[PDB]
RNA sequence: UAGCGGCGAGCGAACGGGGAGCAGCCCAGAGCCUGAAUCAGUGUGUGUGUUAGUGGAAGCGUCUGGAAAGGCGCGCGAUACAGGGUGACAGCCCCGUACACAAAAAUGCACAUGCUGUGAGCUCGAUGAGUAGGGCGGGACACGUGGUAUCCUGUCUGAAUAUGGGGGGACCAUCCUCCAAGGCUAAAUACUCCUGACUGACCGAUAGUGAACCAGUACCGUGAGGGAAAGGCGAAAAGAACCCCGGCGAGGGGAGUGAAAAAGAACCUGAAACCGUGUACGUACAAGCAGUGGGAGCACGCUUAGGCGUGUGACUGCGUACCUUUUGUAUAAUGGGUCAGCGACUUAUAUUCUGUAGCAAGGUUAACCGAAUAGGGGAGCCGAAGGGAAACCGAGUCUUAACU
């Protein structure tokens, strides 16, 4: 093991294109390009959803709906996410603390995903029916 | 996983995923590279048609004339006209995860030692510092090209290994996947074992 | 002299040119 | 890095430049003009290597038509004849014979005559 | 830098779970009463981007 | 992202979080204690730099060679094997380097202190009016007048004033928070005409500054302004005494120097185009992309004569250049006088896919710290759950009064 004795894993290195060096290369003299467009010129294309002249689908189409600011200060929680506390007290500020649902939060639920083992107070937070079931049986404590 | 020493002939007890791993040649060649480039400074230029001194006339008129059409004496297909693809200093460092860089140094510490590539002594001092020490200290070990791994900051040491090309000495934090390579031998003080293995658990 | 060229290039195409010299539009 | 290309642009221009010697003119001197005479040249290479096997057995023909029509039948009675005698005798051997062997070639024409007869 | 997105697409188009992207129906936003109430009927629920007209769509909504 | 937007092209935050760095004060005013904090200036003193500098280790023999620093032997130094030079590549030849020191004088920065000035603290007050706000017209805020908060103001106006007022994105009410219409303030931040040291997967004379050279010169232009080309004898000039032809020439032949003069100043190496001298072969009854396949003869070498090579090429079959653009070019369509040199799919950041590698329901850090490619740092990002315009529900959800 020396330093010219290293060689890496096949596949890693592929060697890259090089436009216009030579007819063997196969990438000849328009390296790609085909001839006389305006995609062959440098800088050429059109922008994105451009259809020509044709009203692109983006508007041909209506907008719809609206944003709801709560909905970025709403979370999900897994039922994996529970034993990642400590204390098995689940709040927002403790899984803020384990860095689950983030600071800016507000609101939280808790659903149906995974699966836990172990006897989790929960806390504040709205739970579904299926994790409600799930820490019930698993011995926990739902509250508010 | 067990390292016979040189000197008083007793072992060492390490771990096996540490100095015992089957040797990674494409994580170590990632990161051996990775490190050569972050060596690399970077720092050229070449000019533009933009940055080329000169003037922004034609030289001669478009048509007319005989001559081919031209817009510019900077142009880079005039002598002393501009790069075309003039470069920027430019920062080569490659990014390596932490895991891969632990991956690859435990990869060619296990192949320092199925290579006997790796010497663990207890103590490694120069009583003064002088070179001709050193090198009586070498040749009675048998030593010639070599990377010396000491877990303290011994002062006469560095003194006594800076005239030395063939020699490197280290602390057991400023050690590198290609000095360990670049180097024939690697000699390990025991503690500066203890330090690697508890570095790289 | 590529500087008494540099006239030569620099103004025996300044010179300009006088024009077709064939009174003909071709129309 | 900047590669400056003066030596390989050199050998490169040198070795077609040895290709086209003997070739008038420029197309001896010139790289533009000798190495579209060496393409040429290649070309008409492939070319004449098919035209060689097809002009030899013009040749052997020729010349075995000849000297069956001195030994008084033409040829294609004479490669017929050879067929229903099954003699498998190529017509560069035939033409050899023709020119060296007389009597060899008389023999042959002997046999092809009692093959159609 | 960063791409930005086209703001109209980002209006008309929201992706489902596997990648595909719903979007409304035309034609439900007037000259509604020679309209047969079948065809409205169709059009007011969302319906999924083609195949072959995907691909701008995620051209112009690189962040989803 | 939210938003803005012929809701087009495009523009594009903030709250909040992580960091670098952190510093607070004064007047709108009287007193009381009086010089009290701090700052400024000016001296002195000390320290640390700067502006000249000093010392600074250790090698000989032999061989080749013009010349040893090279080779082969045998030693020595090293807190100095950075670098450069020396007749070829020098740790030990020189200059230096590591390290150790050094300033009459001037000056910077720190402290300290003297002097000068400066006021400190306590109490009771006061609390910046043509101003805020408004109307009109514009501008700035990511926000294009929109439902548009907020800021500025050209114009017309115009408050209350601590029991008061401003803001919290039209607006009102409640609540919270702050106190405008007077000012000052270090740091972290930005840049490099210039100086010093060092570095380069930067160039090496058509490159790199326009400029390696008496270059912003020569030259051009009325002028502003534009703006070149051009490097190398040799280790050392030892740069050719003298002789000869020649015009007391140029230029050259000798001689001489030198390792070398096919290194002689038009000077390293000296390619090609281009132009010549010499030799071999062919060529003056013969028609065309000039070659190719065959092939006689001639000349020349080798050779066991065996016959191969090499050069030429009488005659002969076939055979209308290259590029580009085109339905399609020998085309009488474009382009190129030739050589040599340069000359065109890059770079940065985002994103997706493939491959590969690491970890794996987890993966990963950025800024920054750090002497430092380590380690720390998980702020965050992606992913493991979706549906719905949304509230919301949740392995389901939406639609619908409800779904077979
Ligand atoms: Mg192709
Ligand atoms: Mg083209
Ligand atoms: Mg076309
Ligand atoms: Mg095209
Ligand atoms: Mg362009
Ligand atoms: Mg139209
Ligand atoms: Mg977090
Ligand atoms: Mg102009
Ligand atoms: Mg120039
Ligand atoms: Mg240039
Ligand atoms: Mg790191
Ligand atoms: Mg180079
Ligand atoms: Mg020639
Ligand atoms: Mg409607
Ligand atoms: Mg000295
Ligand atoms: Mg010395
Ligand atoms: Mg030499
Ligand atoms: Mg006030
Ligand atoms: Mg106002
Ligand atoms: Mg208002
Ligand atoms: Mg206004
Ligand atoms: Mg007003
Ligand atoms: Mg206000
Ligand atoms: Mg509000
Ligand atoms: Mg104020
Ligand atoms: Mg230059
Ligand atoms: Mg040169
Ligand atoms: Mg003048
Ligand atoms: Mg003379
Ligand atoms: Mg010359
Ligand atoms: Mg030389
Ligand atoms: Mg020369
Ligand atoms: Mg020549
Ligand atoms: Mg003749
Ligand atoms: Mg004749
Ligand atoms: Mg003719
Ligand atoms: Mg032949
Ligand atoms: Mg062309
Ligand atoms: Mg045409
Ligand atoms: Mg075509
Ligand atoms: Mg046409
Ligand atoms: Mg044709
Ligand atoms: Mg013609
Ligand atoms: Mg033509
Ligand atoms: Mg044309
Ligand atoms: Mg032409
Ligand atoms: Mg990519
Ligand atoms: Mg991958
Ligand atoms: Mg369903």
């Amino acid at each position: 093991m020396r330093l010219n004795t290293l060689s890496p894993a096949e596949g890693s290195k592929k060697a890259g294109k090089r436009l216009g060096r030579g007819i063997g290369s196969g990438l000849g003299k328009t390296g790609g390009r085909g001839h006389k467009g305006q995609k062959s010129r440098s800088g050429g294309g059109v922008r994105r959803g451009f259809e020509g002249g044709q009203m692109p689908l983006y508007r041909r189409l209506p907008k719809f709906g609206f944003t709801s600011r709560k909905a970025a200060i709403t979370a999900e929680i897994r039922l994996s996410d529970l034993a990642k506390v400590e204390g098995g007290v689940v709040d927002l500020n403790t899984l803020k603390a384990a860095n689950i649902i983030g600071i800016q939060i507000e609101f939280a639920k808790v659903i149906l995903a995974g699966e836990v083992t172990t006897p989790v107070t929960v806390r504040g937070l709205r739970v579904t029916k299926g994790a409600r079931a799930a820490i019930e049986a698993a011995g926990g404590k739902i509250e508010e | 996983m067990e390292l016979v020493l040189k000197d008083a002939q007793s072992a060492l007890t390490v771990s096996e995923t540490t100095f015992g791993r089957d040797f990674n040649e494409a994580l170590v060649h990632q990161v051996v590279v990775a490190y050569a480039a972050g060596a690399r400074q970077g720092t050229r230029a070449q000019k533009t048609r933009a940055e080329v001194t000169g003037s922004g006339k034609k030289p001669w008129r478009q048509k007319g004339t005989g001559r081919a059409r031209s817009g510019s004496i900077k142009s880079p297909i005039w002598r002393s006209g501009g790069v075309t693809f003039a470069a920027r200093p430019q920062d080569h460092s490659q990014k390596v995860n932490k895991k891969m860089y632990r991956g690859a140094l435990k990869s060619i510490l296990s192949e320092l030692v199925r290579q006997d590539r790796l010497i663990v002594v207890e103590k490694f001092s120069v009583e003064a510092p002088k070179t001709k020490l050193l090198a009586q200290k070498l040749k009675d070990m048998a030593l010639e090209d070599v990377l010396i791994i000491t877990g303290e900051l011994d002062e006469n040491l560095f003194l006594a290994a800076r005239n030395l090309h063939k020699v490197d000495v280290r602390d057991a934090t400023g050690i590198d996947p290609v000095s360990l390579i670049a180097f024939d031998k690697v000699v390990m003080t025991a503690d500066a074992v203890k330090q690697v293995e508890e570095m790289l658990a | 002299m590529s500087g008494k060229m540099t006239g030569i290039v620099k103004w025996f195409n300044a010179d300009k040119g006088f024009g077709f010299i064939t009174p003909d539009d071709g129309s | 890095a900047r590669v400056k290309r003066g030596v390989i642009a050199r050998a490169r221009h040198k070795k077609i430049l040895k290709q086209a010697k003997g070739y008038y003119g420029a197309r001896s001197r010139v790289y533009r003009v000798a190495f579209q005479a060496v393409i040429k040249a290649g070309q008409y290479a492939y070319r004449d290597r098919r035209q060689r096997k097809r002009q030899f057995r013009q040749l052997w023909i020729a010349r075995i038509n000849a000297a069956a029509r001195q030994n008084g039948i033409s040829y294609s009675k004479f490669i017929n004849g050879l067929k229903k005698a099954s003699v498998e005798i190529d017509r560069k051997i035939l033409a050899d014979i023709a020119v060296f062997d007389k009597v060899a070639f008389t023999a042959l024409v002997e046999k092809a005559k009692a093959a159609l007869a | 830098p960063k791409i930005k997105t086209v703001r109209g697409a980002a209006k008309r188009f929201k992706k489902t779970g596997k990648g595909g992207f719903k979007h409304k129906h035309a034609n439900l936003r007037h000259i509604l009463t020679k309209k047969a109430t079948k065809r409205k009927r169709h059009l007011r629920p969302k319906a999924m981007v083609s195949k072959g007209d995907l691909g701008l769509v995620i051209a112009c909504l690189p962040y989803a």
